[PDB]
């Protein structure tokens, strides 16, 4: 059974992609949807064994790759971080594959579609399911690549192109940190599977960890977009939005927290590496935070919160505790889907318009979808008792549990970050939904009202809600996005689980804070994140709606004008990455190849050589007249030469320098 | 709709 | 009779039977490639016979004759572990060559033909026979018929790239001809299991090491000596050209495992760093231009500069695992390489008679197919994993990095940089548009001589990218043979 | 030899292909080119290799457990 | 122990691995010599690659408790990787140490 | 509406609008090939998946009915 689960959802895609003339548009969906289910329901069969029973499975097929010290093989493990990582790949899969049947009933290549997303399923599972690091990077390379033949699904659009290109490229700049760091793991231990690596690193050098961790850390950058390897996730929202539920806000970007939770046995013996994955997780946290507030779109956006739950993801990492990692990753996943799902809904009611500015009303007419929109929100923003509150708020807590400066340091950067989440988040929910009609009159125009004679038949379109496929899936994450979070908080985050009792997140004694995240912390910490939920979202209620004056007032002052503008663009990291990164190799390339290659190295080389060759030869067959008496002379001098060459004893560099000199010469003309 | 398959 | 023998005779008789049926039977042009089809097949049915024989855990050289009639330059052939897929290589590639210019070959069919028939010949000779002298009568034979392929059957600037190919290897060879003599006149002959034994002085290592390296970096070619080849693999016909890069760019590879690594141990162990910052410096500038490169044939030759490089690091690696990787390297670059040719130089020249990617834009709206293999292939050239040209690079970088960190890092770039060239080429040609506007006439798909072709291609560098065992096996332990160390506790045990 | 599908041939790309690919003629050597030449084909190797030599044999990850030394030299 | 297999006769070094007491000249002294010196380099390694094997079959048997119940295994795959590389016999060949 | 698009143009996976009259017997003559081969890979699944642990009889467990490690060392368990 436990190697059907990564079959399955192979076999569908090569039938959809290879057979879909074979299949038709509605078998692709039929076949990849039920080997998707099917795999599903496997799925969560694997979590009541490996987990609750504390049973991991090994599958070994056979060799990879067999050179000396050196046997990687396609070999698979469960233990209870995979079978927690297949939880939320594979139940939101499905329904993003249910989703995508009312989503692109329109597109024409909907089968080539349909295949793509059953791919990245197939690979999602590789990643986590590997005994090693280098199957993993199957996985890893695999999604990557599933991923750039999804955001350019639409090739025609230049924009889905150069957006394909920034998240293949952008990921395979971390890809190389990530191998050199497997290329350390060989190096220093002769191997790379799992349990080699960590068994043996409890004795190995300090370095090496920093160097290994080092590496990996860079690696998870690209996948889980952090504060510098980014730029490739807002863009890549070009894709279609069922893209984006599975990928690019739940599976592919959490990869890299992923790959910082399997290695735990091998990065908690270096601080080092760890602070690191403290500090940057918190700038992470506010960077992108910040910039969500600043974008109209409402796919951007939500773009943007998918880094900023992402980067708290990674600021636990730094914590030591991977158990609330795992908490929240899972418990972000199912509520986070939902809010791009419920984007797509709204993208489908209006003429696939994804502006703020023309956005508004819709509350009669999208309920249900405001609905879901609103429980995911409330579950992003940590509201008190819900999916996300556990996870999501713990981690202040857990951060302020550890009574070090870095630590209570953080905690004031991730509050401003969780400040200006509520922030957005709102302004998602205010703009479509609480707010007055933004766009045309076909989005609100109702049949109830006359307002034609002869065209009553159509015109109206105002903006209906979705069929059953694309709100099945709404309602079934909106149950998770409730209750999913308490019931199994004593399964991830308990107090003396033993859940993990494998050596699936190694934690070490030394930096234990689970007993100060529940006693040492003062109470007002505890619940500070309410009370900043509370408040500061009735600021966004009140400055929009019911004053609408002082956002004017402090956009057009030139202190505000920049702000705005400033954090609009991206704080002008892609500025600072197309100029001085991608320009200057575009220009070194530039210099190479017209100055050096079909340049310098000709002249001085073939071309150069055969320009003066022919010269030299003009004049030395300029000589050659024919006139018998010049030949006499010839012969004369010759004659001469070779008696002064002799009998004088000559050193032999003269005549060299006399011959050169002759050449060169009789290489100058006249 | 949806096209035969040609 | 040697089936070694038996290797390097059939393309004769294919030679033979082309030039005589005039003879027999106006006879038509397809009757002489369809024996020059099948005479290349023969010698695959009997390179498959041999890696059926072949044994993967022995020293001594297999397929040998006896010969008891010494002159001054006898022809002796051997297969070992590191030979075996490189004569491999040739065999597979050779029909397909010959297949990818059915339709392209118009005059001098019979020519062209014999050529290929020829350069066959002398191309197998080269990874069998046993001698540094014979190494080089072959390594070098094969300029004419490469010179007389070009200007026969080449593009526009033919007469430029034949007199490049053939006056850039003369050069390189005659400084590598330099060090092969001074090796005869030290030991008294040149005979692999003679030679092999016998040692040098450091000084006569270190000159000797220079006129082989002058040669093989010539003929890698690492970047500033790699004019030739931007000539001579773009102007050459299509079948030549995947012969110039599936196989004659390999003879070099090979002979660092006959001519530097036995035979010059201490010279290659002090210059590694000047290989590795030549074949650094190679990678880092052959990426870079050929991100600028304008011509589409012309990208897809540059990048096995990028790439040629990787596997030069890894032999010069000192490591099991470098050399390994690196033959694995320049076994799927024989793949990639002919298939990305085929794509360029085949499809979309014969198509539009162009190779400038300014004309082309967006052909998946109308060459499915073509899209396809032309993607897989692009991965491929990105070292993308299932593909064997991944395990090769991947092999090759550790033990590049773990001869010298630094370099092995420079080259490490090659993930992001190759993926760079590979990508910013498929989605200029398959995506970025609807089509392009110049095509004034709707273009015709695969037809199934191209689906074919390529389906061969990429099917070997995927079968040996999930199981690379295959090839793996048989060179594990003859490459033993070519590492230069000692561990503390494993040496002298007695 | 054969026939090819019709094309509608751009003399701006035509003739941008033809400088391309006679660029080399034209080539000069001047005081920047000369230290664009100088420094993409000397500098930059020598500066590889210098660190290259300098690094040779220093380091070493295979076995060396904790309170033990990455270097060699 | 296993009885050796016949594909374990002909592969069987008839000679201990050295270059020590021996005649280069002799070509088929000096085949047998590198062969054998490959042979045990090779299963030097390959004793690493099982040890890996029972070391990982207690990292999943153990789990929590796996750095207190099989490390005796561990330090074994250490002393290996420390010493068992192949490295050819071409430096035994052409350098003698004589202790 | 539906974009135009050529009728030449031969695709694996469909080309525009695809879908065969014959949608559903060629659905279902693949549907059992995955099945087919599911199984295959559950055969093969079932008798390489090792463990150490064994589980409790009462304990929920849908493998103890395919699965070879313990199966036969459950019979071996009913020996006393
Ligand atoms: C544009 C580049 C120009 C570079 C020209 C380099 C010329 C190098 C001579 C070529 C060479 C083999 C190379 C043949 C093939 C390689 C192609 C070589 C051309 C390079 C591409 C001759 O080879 C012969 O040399 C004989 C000895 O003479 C030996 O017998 C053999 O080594 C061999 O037969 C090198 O042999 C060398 O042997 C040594 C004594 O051991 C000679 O003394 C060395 O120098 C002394 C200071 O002067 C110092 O005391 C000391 O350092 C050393 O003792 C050398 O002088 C040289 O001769
Ligand atoms: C984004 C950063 C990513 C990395 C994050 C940080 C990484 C930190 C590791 C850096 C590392 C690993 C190199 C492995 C590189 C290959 C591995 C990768 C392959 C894949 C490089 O270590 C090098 O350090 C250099 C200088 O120290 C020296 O190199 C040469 O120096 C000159 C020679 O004459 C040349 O002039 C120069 O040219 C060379 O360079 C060598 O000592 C050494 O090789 C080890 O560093 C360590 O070195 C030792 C001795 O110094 C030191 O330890 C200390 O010793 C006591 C004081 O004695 C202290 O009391 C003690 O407390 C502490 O223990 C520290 O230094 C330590 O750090
Ligand atoms: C570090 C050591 C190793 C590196 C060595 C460094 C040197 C590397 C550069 C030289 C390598 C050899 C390449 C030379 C290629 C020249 C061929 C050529 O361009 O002419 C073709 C041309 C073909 O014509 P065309 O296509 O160029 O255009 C003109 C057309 N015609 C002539 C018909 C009107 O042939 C010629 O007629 C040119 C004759 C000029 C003589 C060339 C002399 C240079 C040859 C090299 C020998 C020099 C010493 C070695
Ligand atoms: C085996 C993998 C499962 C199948 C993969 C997708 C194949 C689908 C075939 C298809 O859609 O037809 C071509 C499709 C057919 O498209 P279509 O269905 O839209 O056809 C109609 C539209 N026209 C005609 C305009 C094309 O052609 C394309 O549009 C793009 C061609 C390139 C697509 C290449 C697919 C990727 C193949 C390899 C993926 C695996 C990467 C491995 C990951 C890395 C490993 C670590
Ligand atoms: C494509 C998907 C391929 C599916 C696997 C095909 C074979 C499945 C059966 C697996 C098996 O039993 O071995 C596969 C074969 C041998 O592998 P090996 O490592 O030698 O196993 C014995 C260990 N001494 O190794 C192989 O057959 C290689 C797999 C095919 C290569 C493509
Ligand atoms: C402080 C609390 C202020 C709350 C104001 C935000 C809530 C009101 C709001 O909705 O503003 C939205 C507006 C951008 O939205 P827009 O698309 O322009 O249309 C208006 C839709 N409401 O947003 C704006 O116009 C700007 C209003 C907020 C500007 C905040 C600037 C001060 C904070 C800058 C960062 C300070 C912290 C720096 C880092 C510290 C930690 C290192
Ligand atoms: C590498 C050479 C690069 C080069 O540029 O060579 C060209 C050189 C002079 O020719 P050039 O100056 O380019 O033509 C005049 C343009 N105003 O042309 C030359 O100087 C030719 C140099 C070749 C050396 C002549 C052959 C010497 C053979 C040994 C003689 C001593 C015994
Ligand atoms: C000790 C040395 C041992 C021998 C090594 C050197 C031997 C070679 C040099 C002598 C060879 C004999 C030929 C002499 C010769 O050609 O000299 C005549 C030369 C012609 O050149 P020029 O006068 O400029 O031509 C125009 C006519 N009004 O008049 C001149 O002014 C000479 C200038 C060019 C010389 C070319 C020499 C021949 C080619 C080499
Ligand atoms: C050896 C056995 C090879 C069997 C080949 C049988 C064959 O039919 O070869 C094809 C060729 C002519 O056959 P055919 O297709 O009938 O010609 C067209 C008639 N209008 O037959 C021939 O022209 C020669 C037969 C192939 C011999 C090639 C030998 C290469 C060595
Ligand atoms: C050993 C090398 C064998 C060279 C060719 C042997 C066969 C031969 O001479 O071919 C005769 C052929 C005459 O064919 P014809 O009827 O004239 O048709 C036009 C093609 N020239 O004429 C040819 O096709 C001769 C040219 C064949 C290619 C020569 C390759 C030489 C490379 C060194
Ligand atoms: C499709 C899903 C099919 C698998 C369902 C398995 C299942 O329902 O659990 C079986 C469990 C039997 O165990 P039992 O011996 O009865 O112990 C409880 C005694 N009162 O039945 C039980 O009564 C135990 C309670 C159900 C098991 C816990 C369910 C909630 C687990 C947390 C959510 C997991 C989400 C993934």
């Amino acid at each position: 059974m436990y190697l059907s689960i990564i079959i399955l959802p192979l076999l569908g895609s090569v039938v959809s992609g290879f057979f879909g003339r074979k299949v038709g548009v509605s078998g692709a969906q039929l076949i990849t949807c039920s080997s998707v289910i099917i795999t599903t329901i496997l799925s969560i069969i694997a979590f009541f064994e490996v987990g609750f029973n504390n049973i991991p499975v090994t599958i070994n097929i056979f060799r990879w790759i067999d050179s000396e010290w050196f046997i990687i093989n396609w070999g698979f493990q469960y233990d209870s971080l995979t079978v927690s990582m297949l939880i939320p790949v594979l139940i939101i899969s499905s329904l993003v594959h249910i989703y995508s049947i009312s989503y692109m009933s329109s597109d024409p290549h909907n089968q080539r579609f349909f295949s793509y997303l059953s791919l990245f399923t197939f690979m999602m599972i590789i990643l986590v399911t590997a005994n090693n690091y280098l199957l993993m990077f199957v996985g890893w390379e695999g999604v990557g690549v599933c991923s750039y033949l999804l955001v350019s699904f639409w090739f025609t659009r230049i924009a889905a192109n150069q957006s394909s290109i920034s998240a293949f490229l952008t990921n395979r700049v971390g890809d190389c940190f990530l191998t050199v760091g497997m290329f350390a793991i060989l190096w220093s231990l002769g191997n790379l599977d799992y349990a080699t690596v960590f068994s043996l690193a409890p004795y190995i050098n300090s370095n090496v960890v920093i160097i290994i961790g080092i590496c990996l850390l860079i690696g998870a950058m690209a996948k889980s977009s952090q504060v510098g390897l980014h730029v490739w996730l807002p863009m890549a929202m070009e894709g279609p939005t069922p893209v984006s539920a599975l990928i690019h806000a739940a599976t592919m970007v959490t990869a890299g927290v992923y790959l910082l939770m399997r290695s735990s046995p091998l990065i908690e013996y270096s601080s080092t590496v760890l602070l690191l994955c403290l500090w940057l997780g918190a700038i992470t946290t506010v960077f992108s935070s910040l910039i969500g507030l600043f974008q109209q779109d409402i796919k951007k956006v939500i773009a943007y919160s998918t880094m900023s739950q992402l980067g708290m993801m990674v600021l636990s990492i730094g914590l030591s505790s991977y158990n609330i990692a795992l908490f929240h990753l899972v418990n972000h996943a199912f509520y986070k889907a939902l809010l791009f799902l419920g984007a797509g809904s709204v993208i489908h009611a209006v003429a696939d318009n994804q502006d703020f500015r023309k956005f508004g009303g819709l509350i009669s007419y999208l309920p249900l979808t405001y609905s879901v929109m609103l429980i995911a929100s409330l579950s992003l923003v940590a509201f008190p008792f819900m999916t996300g509150f556990y996870s999501k708020d713990f981690i202040l807590e857990s951060a302020y549990g550890q009574f070090s400066f870095s630590g209570v340091a953080v905690y004031i950067i991730a509050t401003i970050g969780a400040i200006f989440t509520t922030l957005y988040s709102v302004k998602v929910l205010y703009l479509t939904f609480l707010s007055n009609p933004n766009g045309p009159r076909t989005y609100y125009r109702l049949a109830i009202d006359n307002f034609f004679s002869a065209q009553a038949i159509k015109s109206y379109k105002p903006a209906h809600e979705g069929d059953f496929f694309l709100t099945l899936p709404l309602v079934i994450l909106a149950l998770f996005s409730i209750f999913f979070g308490f019931i199994t908080k004593d399964i991830f985050i308990g107090l003396g689980s033993n859940f993990f009792v494998d050596n699936s997140l190694f934690i070490h004694p030394i930096h234990e804070i689970m007993i100060d995240t529940e006693f040492a912390v003062p109470v007002l910490f505890k619940l500070l994140p309410f009370i900043f939920t509370i408040s500061f979202s009735v600021i966004a209620l009140t400055l929009s709606e019911l004053l609408s004056e002082l956002v004017i007032y402090f956009k057009f002052s030139r202190f505000g004008y920049n702000i705005f503008g400033f954090f609009n663009q991206r704080f002008l990291i892609e500025f600072f990455y197309n100029k001085y990164i991608t320009n200057l190799i575009l220009n070194l390339g530039g210099q190479i190849t017209k100055i050096l290659d079909k340049g310098s190295i000709e002249l001085f080389g073939p071309y150069g050589l055969e320009r003066g060759l022919v010269k030299l030869s003009k004049n030395i067959s300029s000589l050659s007249t024919s006139h018998v008496t010049t030949y006499a002379l010839y012969i004369l001098v010759g004659f001469i030469l070779y008696l002064i060459y002799n009998n004088l004893l000559l050193d032999y560099s003269y005549l060299l320098l006399i011959i050169i000199l002759l050449l060169l010469l009789m290489m100058i003309g006249e | 709709q949806y096209d035969p398959p040609t | 009779m040697s089936l070694l023998y038996v290797l390097l005779i059939i393309p004769i008789i294919g030679i033979f039977l082309i030039s005589t049926i005039d003879s027999f039977y106006f006879f038509n042009v397809s009757y002489y490639k369809k024996i020059a089809l099948i005479t290349t097949i023969l010698n695959l049915i009997v390179s498959l016979i041999i890696y059926i024989l072949f044994d993967f855990s022995n020293n001594q050289f297999q397929f040998i004759q006896e010969n008891l009639d010494l002159s001054f330059y006898d022809i002796y052939l051997g297969v070992d572990g590191v030979s075996i897929y490189f004569v491999l290589l040739t065999t597979i590639i050779m029909p397909i060559a010959l297949v990818s210019n059915w339709n392209s070959i118009t005059n001098n069919i019979k020519s062209y033909l014999i050529i290929m028939l020829l350069l066959e010949t002398l191309l197998l000779a080269v990874f069998l026979v046993l001698d540094v002298l014979l190494f080089y009568i072959f390594f070098e034979s094969i300029l004419p018929p490469l010179f007389i392929l070009i200007g026969l059957f080449g593009s526009s600037n033919k007469v430029r790239a034949s007199f490049y190919i053939f006056l850039y290897t003369l050069l390189g060879s005659l400084f590598l001809l330099l060090s092969i003599l001074t090796m005869s006149s030290i030991v008294g002959t040149t005979y692999f299991d003679v030679l092999l034994k016998s040692s040098f002085e450091y000084t006569t290592q270190l000159f000797l090491f220079f006129g082989i390296f002058i040669a093989f970096a010539v003929k890698t070619p690492v970047w500033g000596l790699n004019s030739w080849l931007l000539r001579a693999h773009v102007e050459s016909p299509l079948g030549g050209s995947i012969v110039l890069a599936a196989i004659v760019l390999k003879l070099s590879l090979y002979g660092v495992f006959r001519l530097i690594l036995p035979i010059l141990p201490q010279a290659s162990l002090n210059l590694t760093y000047i290989v590795y910052a030549i074949g650094a410096i190679t990678v880092l500038y052959a990426s870079f231009s050929t991100l600028r490169t304008v011509d589409v044939k012309e990208l897809i030759a540059y990048s096995s500069v990028a790439h040629a490089a990787i596997y030069l690091m890894g032999v010069f690696s000192n490591t099991i695992q470098g050399l390994e990787g690196a033959i694995l390297l320049g076994l799927a670059h024989g793949f990639v390489s002919s298939g990305l040719f085929i794509c360029a130089g085949g499809i979309l020249y014969d198509r539009t008679g162009t190779r400038l990617i300014y004309f082309f834009r967006g052909l998946t709206q109308i060459m499915p197919l073509f899209s396809l293999f032309f993607f897989i292939l692009c991965l491929g050239n990105a070292g993308t994993p299932l593909t064997l040209n991944f395990v090769g690079e991947f092999m090759s970088l550790y033990g590049t990095l773990e001869r010298l960190p630094i370099a092995g890092m420079l080259a490490s770039t090659s993930i992001i940089f190759s993926a760079a060239y590979s990508i910013y080429m498929y989605n200029r040609i398959a995506f970025g548009g609807s089509v392009s506007l110049y095509f004034i006439d709707c273009f015709r798909d695969l037809t199934k001589r191209e689906f074919f072709i390529l389906f061969t291609l990429v099917s070997f560098t995927v079968i040996l990218g999930i199981y690379p065992s295959f090839v793996l096996d048989g060179l594990h332990y003859n490459i033993s043979s070519v590492v230069y160390g000692i561990e503390p506790n494993a040496s002298y045990l007695t | 030899g054969l026939q090819h599908y019709k094309i509608a041939m751009d003399p701006a790309l035509v003739r941008l292909g033809s400088m391309i690919s006679n660029r080399y003629k034209y080539f000069r050597w001047t005081k920047r080119t000369a230290l664009v030449s100088f420094m993409y084909v000397v500098v930059v190797p020598s500066t590889i290799g210098y660190l290259a030599y300098k690094t040779d044999g220093l380091w070493d990850l295979r076995a060396k457990r904790r309170g033990d030394l990455i270097s060699e030299r | 122990p296993t009885p050796e297999s016949e594909a374990f006769l002909a592969k069987k070094p008839q000679v201990p691995p050295t270059f020590d007491g021996v005649d280069y000249e002799d070509n088929k002294r000096l085949k047998q010599a590198q062969d054998a010196i490959i042979r045990e380099q090779w299963v030097q390694v390959m004793m690493g690659r099982l040890v890996r094997e029972e070391l990982s079959k207690c990292y999943y048997r153990e789990g929590v408790n796996h750095l207190e119940k099989c490390g005796k295994l561990r330090e074994r795959y250490l002393q290996l990787l420390a010493n068992a590389k192949v490295k050819g016999y071409l430096f035994e060949q052409q350098n003698y140490w004589s202790k | 509406p539906k974009i135009p698009y050529p009728k030449h143009v031969w695709s694996p996976a469909g080309g525009w609008y695809a879908q065969p009259a014959n949608w559903k017997q060629n659905t279902a003559i693949f549907g059992l090939v995955i099945f087919g081969i599911t199984a295959m890979v559950w055969k093969y699944s079932a008798e390489h998946e090792v463990r150490h642990k064994m589980p409790e009889p009462d304990r929920f467990y849908p493998s103890r009915y395919w699965v070879k490690q313990i199966k036969d060392y459950e019979r071996a368990q009913k020996e006393k």
